[PDB]
């Protein structure tokens, strides 16, 4: 039960088609299970405007047993 | 439910003599109303193609989407005077970044 890390990739592994940029981050996977999360900041588009926010839950931390 | 299709505008376009070329469109968006949907359209003077989301409803170029809810964009001429003209419609997710003729 230590962190540990991953990488993933929207379109390729989520499915998420509608994230502009990044094409993916590294949220790491903790059985032990994930204690402290943290948001992603991501860019897309309404029609064309483009708009950037945080993703809350996105990144893990740490591990709690 | 709002699509995605494709919002990339006007572009430049090495589009061609094949029978499909993709929208080398970098920007897939989530349109503005969930009743809209996906054009493409491709004018040959040099050539440009623009994407864009739109609601079957409205005329666009002075034209109207007859075919807006096929699931794959296909393309046929709207005879515009002075140039080459065709365009399509998508009721699929970005549609319109395979343009088949």
């Amino acid at each position: 039960c230590c962190l540990r890390p991953l990488y993933i990739d929207f379109r390729k592994d989520l499915g998420w088609k509608w994230i502009h940029e990044p094409k993916g981050y590294n949220a790491n996977f903790c059985c032990c299970v994930s204690q402290d999360l943290e948001p992603l900041t991501i860019v897309y588009y309404v029609g064309r405007k483009p708009k950037v926010e945080q993703l809350s839950n996105m990144i893990v931390k740490s591990c709690k047993c | 439910f709002p699509q995605l299709c494709k919002f990339c505008d006007v572009r430049f376009s090495t589009c061609d003599n094949q029978k499909s070329c993709m929208s080398n469109c970098s920007i897939t968006s989530i349109c503005e109303k969930p009743q809209e949907v996906c054009v493409a359209v491709w004018r040959k003077n040099n050539i440009t193609l623009e994407t864009v989301c739109h609601d079957p409803k409205l005329p666009y170029h002075d034209f109207i989407l007859e075919d807006a809810a096929s699931p794959t964009c296909i393309m046929k001429e709207k005879k515009k005077p002075g140039e080459t003209f065709f365009m399509c419609s998508c009721s699929s997710d970005e549609c319109n970044d395979n343009i088949i003729f």
